């Protein structure tokens, strides 16, 4: 079966591509929402508000 | 992870690996895994 793949080898590396490119997109988009803030604010220990 | 030392101490890191933990070359020098600051 692998010997007949080469044959359709540009078509995986294709889909290789396409899933990686889905992978980091699907990263980048937790970074684009939840990252905004560069420091951690700590909650104060007094809770009169 | 195979080549890359642990250490427990947390940087900002800038090769991403997965599951909250990164890897970077800093200090001779070596590559390191930590987990990431946020
Ligand atoms: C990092 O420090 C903690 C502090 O208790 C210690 O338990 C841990 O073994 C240390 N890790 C390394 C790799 O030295």
């Amino acid at each position: 079966c692998s010997n007949l793949l080469l044959q359709y080898g540009s078509f995986c590396t294709q889909l290789n591509r396409a899933l990686t490119g889905i992978a980091v997109e699907q990263d980048k988009n937790t970074q684009e929402v939840f990252a905004q803030v560069k420091q951690i604010y700590k909650t104060p220990p007094i809770k009169d508000f | 992870l195979i080549g890359a030392e642990h250490v427990n101490n947390s940087y900002e890191c800038d090769i991403p690996i997965g599951a909250g933990i990164c890897a970077s070359y800093q200090t001779s020098q070596s590559i390191i895994a930590y987990t990431m600051s946020l």
